[PDB]
């Protein structure tokens, strides 16, 4: 019944304050969320719930 | 018929060095220590007494 295993979270980075100019090619995200898909997951099987 | 060079094409370092910053990536990277209370979520008791 333990939260964060291993006491993880995300503790803050800060680096070298390298400027480097980073031409930024994204790699666009369409699941930002896609989510609709993971209640559609929780569909997926309400429908099977339904059925049964 | 000495050359003369100063500094003489300005005087301002090098070309040379516009700070690129170094980003805290010399942290180390975060515990992910979460945990699933995966037994607990079936209350699993004899009613049977």
């Amino acid at each position: 019944y333990a939260s964060s295993p291993g006491g993880v979270y995300a503790t803050r980075s800060s680096a070298v304050r390298l400027r480097s100019s980073v031409p930024g090619v994204r790699l666009l995200q369409d699941s930002v969320d896609f989510s609709l898909a993971d209640a559609i997951n929780t569909e997926f099987k309400n429908t099977r719930t339904n059925e049964k | 018929r000495s050359v003369s060079s100063s500094s003489y094409r300005r005087m301002f370092g090098g070309p040379g060095t516009a700070s690129r910053p170094s980003s805290s990536r010399s942290y180390v990277t975060t515990s992910t220590r979460t945990y699933s209370l995966g037994s607990a979520l079936r209350p699993s008791t004899s009613r049977s007494l």
